[PDB]
């Protein structure tokens, strides 16, 4: 699961 | 002087030192100036690398407590190591205790425009998250409604004030649904969550600019990464 | 207990955590008892990592001080980068004091095998060496002579104590080869003390062990590593 | 140029 890489 | 203390966080990224990264920023945030798009993105950035570090070790920390706790030690050594694990959720702790006291006394109360409102809100359900990873029993469900909460409040600002194809909308959706899946343990919300941002986003993905177009197109590969992987787990 | 403090730092490795590895090694090696090869390795590990990051910080923001020093900003920009830098340089300078300081007081004293000595002189010209990457003027020839000497020494006692196949003997001539081309720019002194540690090696090889193999072959590719790209840049 | 990295 990835999330925002911001 | 302002300028200084961002410049400074620049340098403190390309340096790859996030700790003082987040000290320029986080005194820029003190502020009672609304942050620009670029310093909101430094902002989430040194402590996403910050809070990052301590998330990796965690995880790697808990794998040797939960290998070694069959059977490969036992009491003292084990000992050592959840003892080990606990001053790295102390540290965890206080570093999301840190940017959400930034977040509820400075940055909420301080945004002018929709767009911010959003971003700090979905910042604001993203180190409740994270909270609510390390933490058990009452603590944790405590960290879960908050971060449901900014989550939703997010949500309803960013469905009325931003179009589908807005990063800070998708990237909202992308870490929401994350939730619904890792926390909540919600495939149903996660996957609808998930599908229903990146339908939305589709349609109106010819009508963006290049900048807006790279930065939509990003979020939009992650959610569909996400759709993917949840697939074949439920498979 | 000194073999939780070594358990310690094992897990504050594998967590990637190496300032709480340095802690807790320093305190192992701030004890009278001289270190075992397994508490030599992790404390040089403890210390190369953290001053790695360091080092790796430095470039960075010199190559930004030095990019930007032309014409693309002017004083106060550049006076910013310069502070920044200057900061990274004095956390280096305790690093290595700090490290040094031990290696004096503690370490070399305290080495009854020619196998600790060596290794102890070792480290004693690294961090010399380090200080010297970053130092200019009469303080950086300080350290040039520092580590010269450490180098030195720990060159003659591993000549006569120890097998030219040894691990911490090809180490040496390899981070002695470096401080000749790198710091004293001596390309002549670094290609022969290169060679003639990997010739001197290459006919032993065969009577090593299958662990000692490795240490060696490995140390030895990185000899020729070097001889390589030293012979690229001579042409 | 490469050091020891033990």
């Amino acid at each position: 699961t990835a999330s925002n890489p911001k | 002087s302002r300028e200084d203390s961002v410049y400074l966080a620049k340098l403190a990224e390309q340096a790859e030192r996030y700790e003082e990264m987040v000290d320029s920023m986080k005194a820029v945030a003190s502020s009672g100036q609304e942050l620009s798009v670029e310093e909101r993105n430094l902002l989430s950035v040194a402590y996403k690398n910050v809070i990052g570090a301590r998330r990796a070790s965690w995880r790697i920390v808990s794998s040797i407590e939960q290998k070694e706790e069959a059977k490969d030690k036992s009491e003292h050594q084990v000992k050592l190591i959840r003892d080990y694990r606990s001053k790295i959720e102390t540290e965890l702790t206080k570093i999301c205790d840190d940017i959400l006291s930034v977040l509820d006394t400075h940055l909420i109360p301080s945004a002018t425009t929709g767009e911010s409102k959003v971003f700090y809100y979905k910042m604001k359900g993203d180190y409740h998250r994270y909270l609510a990873e390390f933490s058990s029993g009452e603590v944790r469900d405590k960290a879960t409604n908050a971060s449901l909460e900014a989550y939703k409040t997010a949500s309803e600002i960013a469905t009325t004030e931003l179009p589908p194809t807005h990063p800070i909308r998708l990237g909202l959706a992308l870490n929401f649904s994350v939730f619904y899946y890792e926390i909540q343990n919600s495939p149903d919300k996660a996957c609808h969550l998930a599908k229903q941002a990146f339908d939305d986003a589709i349609a109106e993905l010819d009508t963006l600019s290049e900048e807006s177009y790279k930065d939509s197109t990003l979020i939009m590969q992650l959610l569909r990464d996400n759709l993917t992987l949840w697939t074949s787990d439920m498979s």
